[PDB]
Formats: structure tokens, sequence, C-alpha cells
């Protein structure tokens, strides 16, 4: 099948920048090649398409380049409305594929996440369930790692995660991930480890907590 | 001034079938080459192009869902339907149908409908539990609300009657594999304020008529 991969999958830049990001398919496609901006809650909007043209209505910001296989989008001097996720589009062969979009996000230091993790309450114990979460606040980029240990034993695939949008004014972001157990587990173990990876780390950090204790 | 909108259950059971119209006006589905297609987003995922359908009648699918959809047209009541067979919790996303010009401007979807969100999920409406997330010159401690096992969404989270509003991160739900929701909502305090200060969290699930005011503390 045609892949349209774009490039980079995640920007982060600032008001008044020009960036420029590209979407390349692996088959040539001639000049049916559309790019979209989506602003988080709403449908795609066209910005180009014809690979080069404007869409009528469109801010002269953007611009569009590119035949065959390769293809760009620029926007010249990036506005506050313009930090979302861009799309491209092939319409030369069916099925008409999407790119897998690249996310645009405001450009601050960077800053590692407060760690804090939560032990399940004994309310919910009750249940035959245990939920035990882990909090990374207001950290920047947005590529954070999360490992969960019980008793020096790494979980995998009984976690979820989700993040918050970009803090408007702190223009940091915050996550949440929880790690179930039975109840029998969780009773089975006593150390429980999150541990956090982050480019705002040296290193990174655990938390921690033992059952009993 | 086209216009497109999707129309259809917005819940659906993980073996049922799953139907969406799309109606449309500013322009007719009877013209040269005019194409009206469908487009989805898993809210944690890009745009996935499902089908589309032309003045002719034409139609073409996505190949790897091509023996579940179905796509039909209206022309006496400017509507397109998308039928969806064999559906599971991986099909929930927000479903688009948009329009494509006719023979240029052919090269893309220019006018897209609000799209219609659609959850797959064999569970019966459910309030939410709402359990704690306890805290412990240095100062900013974390705490918080699990507000676990309800639907479907949403649900509104605020502390102390909206009083506190600075340091609240409530955060998007997650589907488990339950088919109910889990959401968690946070607040960073200073430590000083654990002893004197009070932290409880509204939880609203309209759905359900469930209220639940959660006091959280050490």
């Amino acid at each position: 099948a045609l892949q349209l991969t774009q490039s980079p999958s995640s920007l982060s830049a600032s008001v008044g920048d020009r960036i420029t990001i590209t979407c390349r398919a692996s088959q040539g496609v001639t000049s049916a090649l559309a790019w979209y901006r989506q602003k988080p809650g709403s449908p795609p909007q066209l910005l180009i398409y014809d690979a080069s043209s404007l869409e009528s209505g469109v801010p002269s910001r953007f611009s569009g380049s590119g035949s065959g296989t390769e293809f760009t989008l620029t926007i010249s001097t990036l506005r506050p409305e313009d930090f979302a996720t861009y799309y491209c589009q092939q319409l030369h062969f069916y099925p008409h594929t999407f790119g897998g979009g690249t996310r645009v996000d405001v450009r601050r230091t960077v800053a590692a996440p407060s760690v804090f993790i939560f032990p399940p309450s004994d309310e919910q114990l009750k249940s035959g369930t245990a939920s035990v979460v882990c909090l990374l606040n207001n950290f920047y980029p947005r590529e954070a790692k999360v490992q969960w240990k019980v008793d020096n034993a790494l979980q995998s695939g009984n976690s979820q995660e989700s993040v918050t949008e970009q803090d408007s004014k702190d223009s940091t972001y915050s996550l949440s991930s929880t790690l179930t157990l039975s109840k029998a587990d969780y009773e089975k173990h006593k150390v429980y480890e999150c541990e956090v990876t982050h480019q705002g780390l040296s290193s990174p950090v655990t938390k921690s907590f033992n059952r009993g204790e | 001034r086209i216009t497109l909108k999707e129309s259809g259950p917005p819940l659906v059971k993980p073996t049922q079938t799953l139907t969406l119209t799309c109606s449309f006006s500013g322009f007719s589905l009877s013209d040269f080459g005019v194409g009206v297609g469908w487009i989805r987003q898993p809210p944690g995922k890009a745009l996935e192009w499902l089908a589309i359908i032309y003045s002719d009648d034409d139609k073409r699918y996505s190949p790897s869902l091509n023996t579940r959809l179905t796509i039909t047209k209206d022309t006496s009541k400017n509507q397109v339907v998308l039928v969806m067979t064999r559906v599971s919790p991986v099909d929930t996303a927000t479903y688009f149908c948009a329009h494509r010009r006719g023979p240029g401007p052919v090269n893309a979807m220019d006018v897209w409908g609000q799209g219609i969100t659609v959850t797959i999920s064999s569970t019966s409406t459910k309030g939410p539990s709402v359990f704690p997330l306890a805290p412990s010159s240095g100062g900013t401690a974390a705490l918080g609300c699990l507000v676990k096992d309800y639907f479907p969404e949403p649900v509104t989270v605020s502390w102390n009657s909206g009083a506190l509003t600075s340091g609240v991160h409530t955060f998007p739900a997650v589907l488990q594999s339950s088919g109910l929701y889990s959401l968690s909502s946070v607040v960073t305090v200073p430590s000083s304020s654990l002893g004197t200060q009070t932290y409880t969290c509204n939880v609203n699930h309209k759905p359900s008529n469930t209220k639940v005011d959660k006091r959280v503390e050490p």
C-alpha cells in the first residue's frame, strides 16, 4: 500500500517562526496532494490543494510545493492559531491515504516533570481491583517515558496513560499513568515503583512506596 | 455555501453495525465528478480514509476495510450513508464526511462536516466510583481523585466547589478494556496547607444523574 510519511512527526516553535514541514509518498502521486490544519476538537481544514495551490480564504502565511514523491508545507511567521496538527493527503491512488501528521507546539525552556506516586485506596480494594497512579506534572517537552515496577518486576500491558493539552500560560504538559492490578496481586507484593524518563532529567527518577510501610 | 453534517447513534455495541448519514447542502451529488467521502479519527491517532462515492454512483473503499464498509447515496434527499459492520472498540472515533470538487481543485477534500463521535462499547449507563489520590519552607504536594468505571462520557470535575482552579489538571479519560471509562483529576498545592486547608473533588456524571463529593486528605 502507498505510504505517506510526514516529517518531523512533532515540532516545537514560537510565534513569528518560519517552519516548513514535509510529506513523502512511497510512489509518485503527481500533484495530487493536499495539506490540512486541524485544531483540537475541530475537523481538518484545507490549506493547500493540488500540491501548491493556496485554498481560497486561507492566509498568505501558508504555501506548499512539490511533486512526485516530495512535498512541503511552509508557514511564514507562525501565528498563535497555527499551533496544531497538520496532515497531508494523496488523492492520486485509491485509497486516498493521509500522512501520520505533524504536531506543532509552543516551544519553551526544558522543564522536568514533578513526579508523584499514589497507592490504591482501601475503599477501591474492596472492589477487587487496585489502581496505582503516577503523576508527571508540568513538564516540557511532551515526550516522556513511564515504567512501572512491582518488586523489581517490569509491568507490561496493565497500564494506561493520558496527557493534557499544552498549558496556555505555562506551555507545559502533565501526564497520568495508571497501573491496574487485582487486589490479590497487590497484596502479594510490597514495592511499587514509577520510573520516569524525560529530557529534563539527567537520569531517570523513581518514585515508590511500600504497600506495608 | 457548502455544508455537511454527520448523524447517527453515538453509541454502538461491540458486534453490532454502525450506520452513519451525511446530510449536505450547497451542492448536489448529481453534479459532475463531485464526491462525498468519509474519514475517521480515533481520539488517539491520525486521520484514516474510509471511502468515497461520486455522482456516477462509483464507489471506492479502504482495501483493509472493504468487506466491512458499504457506502450509498440518495439524490432525492442529498444524503450519503456509510455502513460499517462487525465493529469493535478499535472503531471508536470521530467520523467526518467531506466534499470533493469536480474536474485543479479536485485534489483535496475542501469542505468537511463537524464530525460525529462514535463510541463502541457493550457497556450500559453507569455512574463512576470516586477514589482518593492522597498526598503527603519547602512545598507543593500533589493530590487528586480517581473517577473510575463510568459510562458514557462525559463527566465533570471541579475542586472545592470551583473555589480551587489554580494547579488543577483533569486528564482526558481512557476507555478501559472493560468498556468503562476512567479518568483522574489532580491539583498541586502547598505542602503547608495540607494540615489546615480541606480538598474535595466535585464529580458529576450527568448521563447517570450521579454526583459525588470526595474529600481527599493524607
